[PDB]
């Protein structure tokens, strides 16, 4: 849940 | 007044232009067919794309990365809708040629959106045009909407404001040098913040109206809106 969002914040 | 505002002002704003919508995408508003299906597909293609650049932009906001991570999500999931709105108003009001204003509107009207939600949306789309907002006013307002401590599911709202308040004051500073014959401009911009909220209410229902008739989204959109 809500983990596609976390991959764009760590790029 | 106070460049220290401008150390972050300009800094807020090469973040703002740093990405536009790829014209592999935006030149589909023209090149493709006009059906409620394709209308909705492009809008999806564009809102999803817009989520990506939105995240990029948000990450470059002074002190955002420093925040609690359980809140950085909450900030985005509540404001993404409204931030999309601002960036398309810009597109329509300035009538930018990369956004294809006149055509983008019609794709939206036949997208399976109730005319109940269609109407107040263009009541706004116009409404924000006459302000003839500068890019700084479209940009600062976007950063302020993202950095909003009144969203749902935030634990430390105090820290969020500690980063919104500068940009507010920078915004406040701005409406006194560009336009001085009327001091009440700064809080007409701040009224659009509340209209977008009123739209964030209506949108969640547009979403269900869609999910109801089988209109599907990206895993990104399905995640930012659950
Ligand atoms: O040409 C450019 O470079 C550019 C610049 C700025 N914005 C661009 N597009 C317009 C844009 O703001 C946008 C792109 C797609 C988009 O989708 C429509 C939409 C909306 C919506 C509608 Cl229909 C009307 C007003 C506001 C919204 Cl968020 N809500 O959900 C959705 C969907 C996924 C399917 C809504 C918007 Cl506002 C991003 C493109």
């Amino acid at each position: 849940e809500n983990a596609l969002l976390r991959y764009l914040l760590d790029k | 007044l106070t460049p220290d505002q401008q150390t972050l002002l300009h800094f807020i704003m090469d973040s703002y232009n740093k990405q536009r919508m790829p014209q592999e995408i935006t030149n589909k508003i023209l090149k493709e067919e006009f059906s409620a299906e394709e209308n909705f597909l492009i809008l999806t293609e564009m809102a999803t794309n817009h989520v990506q650049v939105l995240v990029e932009f948000t990450k470059k906001l002074p002190g955002f990365q420093t925040l609690d991570h359980e809140d950085q999500i909450a900030l985005l999931k509540g404001s993404a809708v409204e931030a999309m709105f601002l960036r398309s108003a810009e597109i329509f009001n300035k009538k930018l040629p990369s956004g294809h204003s006149d055509l983008l509107e019609e794709r939206i009207r036949n997208s399976g959106i109730s005319d109940e939600y269609i109407t107040p949306m263009f009541s706004f789309y116009k409404s924000i045009g006459e302000l003839k907002m500068t890019q700084e006013e479209y940009a600062l307002l976007t950063a302020i909407v993202i950095l909003s401590p009144d969203r749902q599911y935030i634990k430390d709202r105090e820290a969020v404001e500690k980063l919104q308040e500068p940009l507010l004051d920078v915004l406040q500073k701005l409406c006194k040098i560009h336009q001085p014959e009327n001091p009440q401009h700064f809080a007409c911009l701040l009224g659009r913040l509340t209209e977008l909220r009123t739209f964030n209410h209506h949108h969640a229902e547009m979403l269900m109206s869609w999910r109801v008739n089988d209109h599907k989204f990206t895993p990104l959109l399905c995640e930012i809106w659950d």
